[PDB]
């Protein structure tokens, strides 16, 4: 209950926003319950502006993203349902932060949190999948290509490959769901929009559909060589 | 004669000692035999907090800086205001003839954590 004063005391005014971490400490309890930390004041805000970015906020969501629970902010960044109002403002930061914050790696969870995170990735790639959908009239590719660029920079291999492995081979209805929205969202990619564009989504398009195929195909080559080991044992 | 249950017992027992504002607890274990240690802690305290340090240590001979930042570059490019913060702390460091990693290292970067609100 304590947490709608703190958030109506936190915006009223405008602090230092470094002293937010100070003031939080002090009227929490410090440990008590961190699920009602400021992973959904970010949203339940947001969700009344509409329209509008919400400043003095975003260096609050990266001092948490500094050190908190990541978890959390990623099922919430992922569950947020943002694709239907489409505002291309508030979703293009979110998108930003989702990019440095996946960039490195993610954090220890000492359970299995680290595959809840991993199915909270999928659907909010699922969610990305969107991009296209509300830059295809684009009458007022911007977002597009920035979306379609962060999608092809999360496929960094050899490091969430074995990840994403574990998540599908945790539950597929998602999975078989998601790569249907990704066969719908090529199919309506159809339309020339650039040389760039409708071109790279299918390169990701590919490499999604490549993630559940294997991860370590053989794919070496240039043996120029006699094997004499079937020669002998024959 | 020999340990065969734990890390060296000079550094867990003058660590015991320390501040409670600090909490010291292990990684995932990469320092098994000579290293010993790989620690992280968190400032609490009247201020806000940052990213938490490596703690890698060596032999008792102590020439060891052992944080060595590993996601020093996004972590801290993060935000300016925490970005001046480690440039005032590694500022202050080089200063530290022969440092200790175990008292020294730690108290400046609390002091510097401090008065990082100048």
């Amino acid at each position: 209950v304590n947490l709608k004063q703190a958030i109506l005391q936190a915006w009223k005014e405008r602090w230092s926003d470094y002293q937010w971490a100070i003031n939080m400490k002090k009227f929490f309890p410090k440990g008590a319950t961190w699920d009602i930390l400021n992973l959904a004041d970010a949203l339940l805000e947001q969700a009344m502006i509409g329209p509008s970015p919400n400043p003095l906020i975003l260096s609050y969501l990266k001092y948490a993203i500094s050190s908190q629970m990541v978890s959390y902010s990623s099922v919430l960044t992922a569950i947020s349902k943002f694709d239907d109002f489409s505002r291309d403002l508030c979703v293009q930061a979110l998108l930003d932060i989702m990019d440095m914050f996946c960039d490195r790696l993610s954090c220890h969870g000492k359970a299995e949190e680290c595959i809840g995170l991993c199915r909270a990735l999928l659907s909010a790639l699922h969610w990305l999948l969107r991009c296209t959908a509300a830059s295809a009239e684009r009458l007022r590719e911007k977002q597009l290509a920035m979306c379609l660029q962060r999608l092809e920079k999360t496929l960094s291999s050899t490091k969430n490959r074995a990840l994403l492995h574990i998540a599908k081979l945790e539950e597929a209805s998602s999975w078989t769901a998601i790569e249907h929205s990704l066969l719908k969202l090529g199919e309506i990619l159809a339309n020339l929009s650039n040389p760039q564009l409708r071109s790279q989504a299918e390169q990701c398009g590919t490499l999604i559909r490549s993630i559940p195929t294997m991860l370590s195909v053989h794919a070496e080559q240039m043996h120029k060589t006699g094997f004499p080991t079937v020669h002998a044992v024959i | 004669d020999d340990e065969r249950q734990s890390i060296p017992s000079v550094l867990q027992g003058e660590v015991a000692r320390l501040d409670p504002k600090f909490l010291v607890n292990l990684d995932p274990s990469h320092c098994s035999n000579n290293g010993t240690v790989h620690l992280i802690c968190k400032l609490d305290d009247k201020d806000l907090p940052s990213v938490p340090p490596l703690e890698l240590s060596v032999p008792a001979d102590y020439p060891a800086q052992s944080p060595l930042w590993i996601d020093r570059q996004w972590q801290y490019d993060a935000n300016p205001f925490l970005q001046s913060v480690h440039r005032c702390m590694t500022s202050r460091l080089l200063q530290l003839p022969d440092k200790h990693s175990v008292t020294a290292l730690l108290n400046t970067w609390a002091q510097s954590v401090h008065q990082a609100c100048l």
